RNA sequence: CUACCCUUGGUCAGGUUGAAGUUCAGGACUGAAUGGAGGACCGAACCGACUUACGUUGAAAAGUGAGCGGAUGAACU
RNA sequence: UGAGUAGCGAAAGACGGGUGAGAAUCCCGUCCACCGAUUGACUAAGGUUUCCAGAGGAAGGCUCGUCCGCUCUGGGUUAGUCGGGUCCUAAGCUGAGGCCGACAGGCGUAGGCGAUGGAUAACAGGUUGAUAUUCCUGUACCACCUAUAAUCGUAUCGAUGGGGGGACGCAGUAGGAUAGGCGAAGCGUGCGAUUGGAUUGCACGUCUAAGCAGUAAGGCGCUGAGCUGUGAUGGGGAGAAGUUCGAGUCGUUGAUUUCACACUGCCGAGAAAAGCCUCUAGAUAGAAAAUAGGUGCCCGUACCGCAAACCGACACAGGUAGUCAAGAUGAGAAUUCUAAGGUGAGCGAGCGAACUCUCGUUAAGGAACUCGGCAAAAUGACCCCGUAACUUCGGGAGAAGGGGUGCUCUUUAGGGUUAACGCCCAGAAGAGCCGCAGUGAAUAGGCCCAAGCGACUGUUUAUCAAAAACACAGGUCUCUGCUAAACCGUAAGGUGAUGUAUAGGGGCUGACGCCUGCCCGGU
RNA sequence: UGAUAUUGAAAUUGCUUUCUAACCCGCACCACUUAUCGUGGUGGGAGACAGUGUCAGGCGGGCAGUUUGA
């Protein structure tokens, strides 16, 4: 399904790209099993494993007034066959 | 010296939480009276 | 009997423990124990309604049977034991077809006895309509089938006086002479562990690990805490009578409502 | 926070003395060993707050320095 | 205004070189000093993004600032096994029915929630500026699914029911073992310019879970058992050498760890439920040993955590649970100097006035001070002698009062371990050498004679009173026969008590010894 | 502590005794139901008494409001 929302392209994301591990921001309510079937449906690849982590919302100002960012969910799938 | 506020999330929610206000006639009065004033935070 | 202690500090100087050579085994029978958390003078509302209770060692409640109901099956005393929560000792009695129970041990008990409506010697438990006059019994019932309540502490006993047609006249240990319904069981003998009276607890610490807290005298409280109140320096009672903490004459006055239905059963006073 | 209680846990460097009991030898009692009791003893952690100094628009709306008391218990947590 | 006044929050910095508009403060470096039963390492709570990188210096920072826990821009938290849930239950809470009650509602049964306890499968090494039993490498184990399965058949599954177990206090020594520590063998580097020495000098000396045995002790031919040896491991770390190489020893000491609440003693008599294993009810009917594969959810994980990040309005001498815990000296977690690792205190520079504070010494005297020896001095450690009255026979007692202690060298019964050698712990005595002084520093009882109070240990006015006050063991009087009395509540319901007159409540007194006289007008 | 309602039936004398169906039992056993609760039944005990309602007298610093002159 469309639980996968964004690819992560950071220094550490690209660094782990070398190890054949890919990162995504997924919806805040999914397992690491729904992420697995989702990636295997979309990219037609075999998944070796998938880690997952939650980030707090962190408060950001940009002006007079305060407020948090969004709580986000950072999944990391290790491929077994193919790439991307 | 040991001061009077010693923070504790479990106690704070057990004694002032939402579910503990929704359990009394008077807790419900408390929440209604905070909505009459229009508070942002009802419970704690 | 009680065993003295040599005065090696100030606190074992005048202090006697109880010897426990009538005790056989020190660990209890696991099948009969029950938890027993300390409700330290607090009732269901959470408030202190009986003073001077609190603390003390842990306890495991032993299921003692006071019913003493069996179809005239034999028994056999395994072993006397210690019970942390009554003055008397208890005895593990095994029945013929294999049951385990605790009796309150009367003095001089290792034999192995029975329960029935008619046997009698020390240990047995039979109805008061089969006990001759002058006998001393213990652990008497008051209603037919509830277990025994009267004469149940350590060193207790009760003589069977004469008998009515439906009642038997018991003399309690307080001098109470009473009619008891003639189908209420009672056990033969006196309740052992007779030395308990003579023990000298010897120090405030030993009083304090039996669940007894300090009893402040009302004469040193303030006027809003006790009728014996304040007064500069030590004052006397300064009232016609002494009073309890709650404003009741605490000396001499009869406070017996009871139930006002034993009054056709209570011949003598105390 | 504080006062008491309930349930469940944890902590208490080290050293000294030597109760019953017991066993050996004697003759109920003696001496030697063994034993290791106690709101026992000296003393750090820990818990207190006795005395004096300082501080008192304080480092602190009750503290600090030097000494001080309890330290297997009615202990502390 | 006070006023350019008080304060700038315990403490050691110095210098060189950088960077820069600007340097006591920022970066680096060398030296110096401080902690080191902690100013170090790891964690619970709590905080909640403060963590990291690159820029910034208007505000915050008690000065400065090029710097920062601050501003901006980007990032960073990875789990079948770690701590919780998909397990269990204490206290407590909630409680359909139910009982009680002007309403609101109280109480409470079946049941449920509820950890601080029980149960429960993964360890070692590497890695990045930021994670790390999570990633990666290596080697495992657990639950479930699937196929092949040698050997199918009252063979399997077995209740939410029965049973056993789990399952438990407190002290005391004794023992095993191991961690760790110390000392000499094997390695690895250096080998000196100030007199000398080259037997000299530094630094290192292994490693998991799991799986194979088998093992002090312990309990009842069984159950549990630290531990050790082996492969794991031709692997990894490794002081140091030039991607290729490199040692890993016996000796002694040994815990507060662990066998282990084991054994023994005591009295104050020391959780529950499940997982677990059984038995039949009852489902009538597989293979677990094996071969191969496969799946394994949610939540936390960053950082600080004796603290500049938590609680005190502060970047505040205060408070904050638990774990590890080295060397020399020692009884020792004491004192003093160091290790590991970490810090140099977020205002300085002068001059060395009064006065205040902290600290040292003082001729002669020695409490003459003062309300009062308050404060300060003094004593103080270990081995030795010696030790009064009095006494409840325990004590007083460390009574009091005195002596000794350094280093060297000789002789010399000793203890432990060892096949001995060899280490390890204790000395006697004798001869000497030094000094003003020998527990040469630090740490560490002043005592005695009497009187009053309280018997004692203990408690008390958080924040001016710690005592003679309170408690206390003991005495006594009194009420209460059990749906007990007494207390809470309007009542239900409770506590007393799953106790029952050798018990329970209340009043007074307060160890122990000897005693406790008279009166019933009156209340 | 009395009167009276719940509250009946017999006897000697309003007083007194007896007795069961009320009412009552923190008595036992059974069923709800693998519940020291509750309800129902059965046995036992007590018994027209207790408990409760309305009226009345008394005690009553246990608690309450108050007064205590210039």
């Amino acid at each position: 399904r469309d639980i996968l929302k964004r690819p992560v392209i950071t220094e550490k994301s690209s660094e782990a790209m070398a190890e054949d591990k890919y990162t995504f921001d997924v919806d805040t309510r999914v397992n690491k099993t729904q992420v697995k079937m989702a990636v295997e449906e979309i990219f037609n690849v075999k998944v070796a494993s998938v880690n997952i982590m939650n980030y707090k919302p962190k408060k950001k100002r940009m002006g007079r007034y305060q407020g948090y960012t969004n709580k986000r969910r950072k999944a990391i799938v290790t491929l077994k066959e193919g790439s991307i | 010296v040991k001061r009077t506020y010693q923070p504790n999330k479990r106690k704070h929610s057990k004694v002032h939480g939402f579910r503990k206000r929704m359990s009394t006639k008077n807790g419900r009065k408390v929440l209604a009276r905070r909505r009459r004033k229009g508070r942002k935070v009802l419970s704690a | 009997a009680i065993k003295k202690y040599k005065p090696i500090t100030n606190g074992r100087r005048n202090m006697t423990s109880l010897d426990f050579a009538e005790i056989t085994k020190t660990t209890p029978e696991k099948s009969l124990l029950k938890p027993l958390p300390k409700k330290a003078g607090r009732n269901n509302q959470g408030k202190l309604t009986v003073r001077h209770h609190g603390g003390g060692h842990k306890r495991q409640y032993r299921v003692i049977d006071f019913k003493r109901n069996k179809d005239g099956i034999n028994a056999k005393v395994d072993s006397i034991q210690y019970d942390p929560n009554r003055s008397a000792n208890i005895a593990l009695v095994v029945y013929a077809d294999g049951e385990k129970r605790y009796i309150i041990a009367p003095k001089g008990l290792e034999v192995g006895q029975i329960v029935e409506s008619g046997a009698i010697k020390v240990g047995n438990a039979l109805p008061l309509q089969n006990i001759p006059v002058g006998t001393v019994v213990h652990n008497i019932e008051l209603k037919p089938g509830k277990g025994g309540q009267i004469a149940r502490s350590a060193g207790a006993s009760a003589q069977v006086l004469g008998k009515e047609g439906k009642y038997v006249l018991i003399r309690l240990r307080s001098g109470e002479v009473r009619m008891i319904l003639s189908t209420c069981r009672a056990t033969i003998g006196q309740v052992g562990n007779l030395q308990h009276e003579l023990v000298n607890v010897g120090k405030a610490g030993r009083s304090r690990w039996k669940g007894i807290r300090p009893t402040v005298r009302g004469s040193v409280m303030n006027p809003n805490d006790h009728p014996h109140g304040g007064g500069e320096g030590r004052a006397p009672i300064g009232r016609p009578s002494p009073m309890s903490p709650w404003g009741k004459p605490t000396l001499g006055k009869k406070t017996r409502r009871g139930k006002k239905s034993s009054d056709k059963l209570i011949v003598r006073g105390r």
